[PDB]
């Protein structure tokens, strides 16, 4: 189980395979506050969390809340 | 706004993100300024950097002006402190809350744009060689961001 | 304040969260779970609260 | 969290409750009021939330 912290500020929980992907839990996202994985940016430590990589890559232990915010783009 | 921004201060004051912290500065509820710790194991880590949010009139359909008053080296961010970021101008959504804002904006100090930049100068430096691009960006920390 | 009727489970199947929205014309009425709804308009029913016609069902998201 | 939000007001005005339930395609985002949506479709504004074109304002009633 992790926590996420929604645009909106809501906070939802989510069950989570420490190996699972980044690429998933967006979908997962998606299921429940209706985001397309696209418009989604995790951040965690003040990073950001790659798609390709995995919970595992980034050291999310149980519990640990994650923040949602928009995809963006610097320029 | 104000109703809005109150919300968003109420929040501020009791549930802070990771590291950001943000308020008005002084009586005018349409001036805030914020700070945002460097993200840990970045070259910015240890850095305190200050930035200043001025809420439009018709906020939040259209975006604060946020601007970092602290030095800060980074191809996406100016010396004066301007950000070209989207979510500032055309990717804005009233959705977006000053701490997300904040959130994002550490965000891009870890995953900087070189291939757009507005700092020509120090996107090179990025490309090319990143030990001393990471070099420079410690030292600013250091020097202007303590 | 009967905002207070969106924390109560669907009003048919009782399992699910009221996501699921009633739209005719320009309004819509948000009920009953995005399943039961769909279920409804497919059988041809009416609106159960308005009686009028169902022309679309969309899922809900609050934010 | 349902609760919190569900009853919050306006995420935009924060006066009003959320009614204007913003449309696109099989689902919607209800966030803002309906004067608020309104006037995101009025000025061709994307869905707050999701970012997809907004294909309608929905006023949504809950009894
Ligand atoms: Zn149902
Ligand atoms: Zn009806
Ligand atoms: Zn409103
Ligand atoms: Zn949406």
């Amino acid at each position: 189980q992790i926590f996420v912290k929604t645009l909106t500020g809501k906070t939802i929980t989510l069950e989570v395979e420490p190996s699972d992907t980044i690429e998933n839990v967006k979908a997962k996202i998606q299921d429940k506050e209706g985001i397309p994985p696209d418009q989604q940016r995790l951040i965690f430590a003040g990073k950001q969390l790659e798609d390709g990589r995995t919970l595992s890559d980034y050291n999310i232990q149980k519990e640990s809340t994650l923040h949602l915010v928009l995809r963006l783009r610097g320029g | 706004a104000l109703k809005r921004i109150h919300k968003e201060l109420n929040d501020l004051a009791r549930d802070p993100p990771a590291q950001c912290r943000a308020g008005p500065v002084g009586d005018d509820m349409f001036h805030w300024q914020a700070t945002i710790m460097g993200p840990n194991d970045s070259p910015y880590q240890g850095g305190v950097f200050f930035l200043t949010i001025h809420f439009p009139t018709d906020y939040p359909f259209k975006p604060p002006k946020v601007a970092f008053t602290t030095r800060i080296y980074h191809p996406n961010i100016n010396s004066n402190g301007s950000i070209k970021l989207d979510i500032l101008r055309s990717q804005w959504s009233p959705a977006l809350t000053i701490s997300k804002v904040l959130l994002s904006i550490c965000s891009l100090l870890c995953d900087p744009n070189p291939d757009d930049p507005l700092v020509p100068e120090i996107a090179r430096i990025y490309k090319t060689d990143r030990e001393k691009y990471n070099r420079i960006a410690r030292e600013w920390t250091q020097k202007y961001a303590m | 304040e009967d905002c207070q009727n969106l924390l109560k489970p669907c009003s048919l199947c009782e399992k699910r969260p009221r996501d699921g929205n009633i739209i005719h014309g320009r309004t819509g009425h948000l009920v009953t779970c995005f399943h039961c709804a769909r279920r409804l308009k497919k059988a041809g029913a009416s609106c159960p609260i308005c009686k009028k016609e169902i022309q679309l069902v969309i899922k809900v998201f609050i934010a | 969290s349902l609760p919190l939000n569900a009853i919050e007001p306006c995420v935009i005005c924060q006066g009003r409750p959320k009614n204007g339930c913003i449309v696109h395609g099989k689902t919607g985002h209800l966030m803002a009021c309906f004067t608020c949506a309104k006037k995101l479709k009025k000025r061709n504004k994307p869905c707050p939330v999701c970012r997809q074109p907004i294909q309608m304002i929905v006023l949504t009633y809950f009894p």
